[PDB]
């Protein structure tokens, strides 16, 4: 413990990043944005990146189920990943303008 | 070490007629009072499933998946063994279900010629690449215990299904009637390439084997018409491979089809030979005077 | 459960080198520290070196620095110890001891052994290895009680002592009094065993004394007859 | 041909363009 | 430096932000990647060589 700066113990560790045919392994810590439910805003519920109005309907899903779809080929209800809630994404306000 | 009790005369494989049972949720999507058609690896209805009575543990292949229906009054069947070679040469996988938890290890194990259940199933272990805790356990009197576990492997995922329901009637080792859905319990990012299957039976001799039976049923790609109720559960389904009434119900999705004639399929008699007809050989090339010549120069 | 089998060891000249191994089996060779500790015959033990769960040297003694180098191989699950410039004070039973704790990240350095092995006799001298001499001790016909007659072997003329005697295949754990060896003022030793040997009526052991000596590798399969 | 899933479950397959030799079996036009 | 450990990581969620919390005077030179875009790509197995 008297050597110069160029001879002190240096703990060196390198990291290797492989990419093979494997399932969805470690990728990013997380990403949250403090979800607020008051208006029509964008949402990202673990893959779904559509638009709509969060309403928190009174549906009764199953534990393994995470998404909800009626007969429209489009998601209309999602489960919050953090809190075990049952939401309902009704689409934003749209229509047609007549003069 | 490998052991073998006495009174083990003979038990040749048998076959049973599995009724409408073995439908699982193909996706994590909620559906209320609507029908849905999906193309996945399901179990055909009225198929021919093996009848291994647990009163012998052969190594059966794992082509696309198994059903593994079990009816017993104990906890003798509490493990499975997966792998392509079932030795220390390639990777392996086992799913042991302890009396208080479930463990899964992908160490490069080395199984003997007759695994049986402690950890006296493998001789030499190796490094694992994946492990999971499995806080709950996966696997009364007249009411026995019915359990079935569907196993698949699409790209790297296992996606184990399970459903336990007490059977109230007694039958000479036959699958019960009714309908039952397989709920997805755990998923595995393990990513192993398995091609064979092996079960794990407990002994508790201290012989007391009880009575059980595992029904291994291979899965085939079919198209089912599910019946999602208003609470997300499945009430019934259509195999779409039975009598043409089934295919009519598929192409006219309902369960109260009215009176009339409907076009459902299209027959097609399919080939049975690969005949190739070319003309005769003639005027062979002069390769008999260049490979069977007399003298060369240099 | 834990089987810390140790390989490598024998008679070597002072000033040479050898490689010791300890193949682990039963636990995971990625979360338990394994050390090396010698034990002179009837003169206590002595710690040599050790490695933590990862590849890390925890130090040496005050007499093995610069000559001994320990290495860990997590891929093959075996701990190795290199010995250079062996002297006369390096003759002891080098053991392969494990550690009880899992060696978590933030703790205090405190290593204590939990699983021990058998060790390999690493003798360092100028003598040479000698071949054993097994002899079929005659089970004399003195018959007073049931098992008063006894037969054994008369292994002698061997400098190293990694002696292991077998009877049929490495079995018959019944009463077998294997007497310790003794230096007969010439460096050699002498081994002998005594069995029950009940009334011989073609219903007894195969009369075989398998003696394995690593520095003098030779498979002796001579039988014993009255 | 199906009377409907309300009184019975029997059906009657009707192939089109087959002489009943390339598949009671009757031959209509 | 000749006998380096190689730790095999399994399925988890790696937070590449505590790496710059230790004592000062530490390098963070990457090769082919960047710390700002580190938590964007997906990797199967990461090996640490000490
Ligand atoms: C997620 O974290 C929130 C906040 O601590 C907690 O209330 C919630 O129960 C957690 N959910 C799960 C399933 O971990
Ligand atoms: C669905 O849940 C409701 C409310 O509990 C219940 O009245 C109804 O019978 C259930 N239907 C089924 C059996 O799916
Ligand atoms: C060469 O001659 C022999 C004997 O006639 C015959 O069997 C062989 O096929 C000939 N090879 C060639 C190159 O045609």
């Amino acid at each position: 413990p008297t050597y110069g700066v160029g001879h002190q113990p240096y703990r060196v560790v390198v990291l290797s990043f492989e990419l093979l045919h494997a399932p969805a392994t470690v990728c990013g810590p997380k990403k949250s944005t403090n979800l607020v439910k008051n208006k029509c805003v964008n949402f990202n519920f673990n893959g779904l990146k559509g638009t709509g109005v969060l309403t928190e309907s009174n549906k009764k899903f199953l534990p393994f189920q995470q998404f909800g779809r009626d007969i429209a080929d489009t998601t209309d209800a999602v489960r919050d990943p953090q809190t075990l809630e049952i939401l309902d994404i009704t689409p934003c306000s749209f229509g047609g303008v007549s003069v | 070490q490998c052991v073998n009790l006495t009174t083990r005369t003979q038990l040749p494989p048998a076959y049973t007629n599995s009724f409408t049972r073995g439908v699982y949720y193909p996706d994590k999507v909620f559906r209320s009072s609507v029908l849905h058609s999906t193309q996945d690896l399901f179990l055909p209805f009225f198929s021919n499933v093996t009848w291994f009575h647990v009163i012998d543990n052969p190594v059966l292949p794992f082509n696309d998946g198994v059903y593994f229906a079990s009816i017993e009054k104990s906890n003798i069947i509490r493990g499975w063994i997966f792998g392509t070679t079932l030795d220390s040469k390639t990777q392996s996988l086992l799913i042991v279900n302890n009396a208080t938890n479930v463990v899964i290890k992908v160490c490069e194990f080395q199984f003997c010629n007759d695994p049986f259940l402690e950890f006296r199933v493998y001789s030499s272990a190796n490094n694992c690449t994946f492990e999971y805790v499995s806080q709950p356990f996966l696997m009364q009197g007249n009411f026995k215990n019915l359990r079935e576990f569907v196993f698949k492997n699409i790209d790297g995922y296992f996606k184990i299904y399970s459903k336990h329901t007490p059977i109230i009637v007694r039958e000479p080792e036959d699958l019960p009637q009714g309908f039952s859905a397989l709920e997805p319990l755990v998923d595995l990012p393990i990513g192993i390439n398995i091609t064979r299957f092996q079960t794990l039976l407990a002994l508790h001799r201290s012989w007391t084997a009880g009575a059980a039976a595992y029904y291994v049923g291979y899965l085939q790609p079919r198209t089912f018409l599910l019946k999602y109720n208003e609470n997300g559960t499945i009430t019934d389904a259509v195999d779409c491979a039975l009598d043409p009434l089934s295919e009519t119900k598929c192409t006219l999705k309902s369960f109260t089809v009215e009176k009339g004639i409907y076009q459902t399929s299209n027959f097609r008699v399919q080939p049975t030979e690969s005949i190739v007809r070319f003309p005769n050989i003639t005027n062979l090339c002069p390769f008999d005077e260049v490979f069977n010549a007399t003298r060369f120069a240099s | 459960e834990v089987q810390l089998v140790e390989s490598g060891g024998g008679l070597v000249q002072p000033g040479r080198s050898l490689r010791l191994s300890c193949a682990a089996s039963g636990f995971t060779f990625d979360d338990y520290a394994i050390h090396w500790v010698r034990q002179a015959p009837g003169k206590g033990l002595e710690w040599v070196s050790g490695i933590t769960w990862n590849s890390g040297t925890i130090g040496y003694a005050d007499s093995v620095k610069g000559r001994f180098t320990i290495s860990r191989d997590n891929a093959k699950n075996s701990l190795y110890l290199q010995m250079n410039s062996l002297r006369a004070e390096d003759t002891a039973l080098y053991y392969c001891a494990k550690h009880h704790q899992i060696a978590v990240a933030g703790d205090a350095e405190d290593y204590y052994f939990d699983y021990w092995g058998q060790g390999t006799l690493v003798t360092v001298s100028s003598a040479s290895t000698k071949g054993p001499s097994v002899f079929p001790l005659a089970p004399s016909s003195k018959s007073t009680s049931g098992g008063t007659a006894a037969l054994g072997c008369l292994v002698k003329d061997y400098f190293p002592e990694p002696v292991t005697v077998s009877w049929n295949s490495g079995a018959l754990t019944s009463g077998v009094h294997t007497f310790p060896a003794v230096l007969q003022s010439s460096g050699l030793y002498s081994l002998s065993s005594v069995v029950t040997v009940p009334s011989s009526s073609l219903g007894t052991q195969t009369y075989i004394c398998n003696v394995n000596h690593k520095p003098s590798n030779t498979k002796v399969d001579k039988k014993v007859e009255p | 041909i199906t009377p409907g899933t309300n009184t019975s479950n029997q059906v009657a397959v009707l192939y089109q363009g087959v002489n009943c030799t390339e598949v009671n079996v009757f031959q209509t036009r | 430096v000749y006998a380096w450990n190689r730790k095999r990581i399994s399925n988890c969620v790696a937070d590449y932000s505590v790496l710059y919390n230790l004592a000062p005077f530490f390098t963070f030179k990457c090769y082919g990647v960047s710390p700002t875009k580190l938590n964007d790509l997906c990797f199967t197995n990461v090996y640490a060589d000490s």
